[PDB]
């Protein structure tokens, strides 16, 4: 109802909060900006309403070990961010997320995203496909899964150019606690 | 539960959010490292 998980996901990448900042300003060369760890638990109060929040980043103590014991994602909203331009790489969450089932009913939401795709959309690199897969994904066709498998939407996110990935994550905030 | 705009008063909440990388981290990405995650089956070293 309220209770919200969110963390960073993907295939592999920096912790995607690194990225609500680099949207805002301190990109990646070498600002000043606040620190990795990020753990909160609590329930914020509004005109009287109680919010369910919950999440938490690698570096519990600087060292990224205090965090390093998870070796389990357990946090219903998940972040996870894909190319559209890989080896048939959309087809296996197909047959990973909706097969398999969330939790096996709240099909809890999932935020699918987009990485680097600030030109993954031009037809130069989208020759890389090719030599693989020449059927490449797209935004349109990606919508299809998410209201195929109950998702919860579709974005896609620069963390240096700012593919207004402020979507990602707004959507996800109303939908995690459904 | 309801989602409405900015209420009209909020009373702050329990503990908060806290923050330890490196100077220029939390904005700033590079690389392609684990997304904090895949440890479950990673090169862990054990």
């Amino acid at each position: 109802m309220q209770t919200i998980k969110c963390v960073v996901v993907g295939d592999g990448a920096v912790g995607k909060t690194c990225l609500l900042i680099s949207y805002t300003t301190n990109k990646f060369p070498s600002e000043y900006v606040p620190t990795v760890f990020d753990n909160y638990a609590v329930t914020v109060m509004i005109g009287g309403e109680p919010y369910t929040l919950g999440l938490f980043d690698t570096a519990g103590q600087e060292d990224y070990d205090r965090l390093r014991p998870l070796s389990y994602p357990q946090t219903d909203v998940f972040l996870v961010c894909f190319s559209v331009v890989s080896p048939s790489s959309f087809e296996n969450v197909k047959e990973k997320w909706v097969p398999e089932i969330t939790h096996h009913c709240p099909k809890t939401p999932f935020l699918l995203v987009g990485t680097q795709i600030d030109l993954r959309d031009d037809p130069s690199t989208i020759e890389k496909l090719a030599k693989n897969k020449q059927k490449p994904i797209t935004p349109e066709t990606a919508e299809k899964l998410a209201r195929d498998l109950k998702a919860v939407k579709y974005v896609e996110c620069s963390a240096l150019t700012q593919k207004g990935l402020k979507n990602v994550f707004d959507e996800a905030i109303l939908a995690a606690l459904e | 539960g309801s989602k409405e705009r900015p209420e009209i008063s909020l009373p702050s909440d329990f503990e908060h959010t806290i923050h330890v990388g490196f100077d220029a981290v939390t904005g700033e990405f590079t690389g392609i490292p684990e997304q904090w995650a895949r440890l479950l089956q990673t090169s862990n070293i054990t």
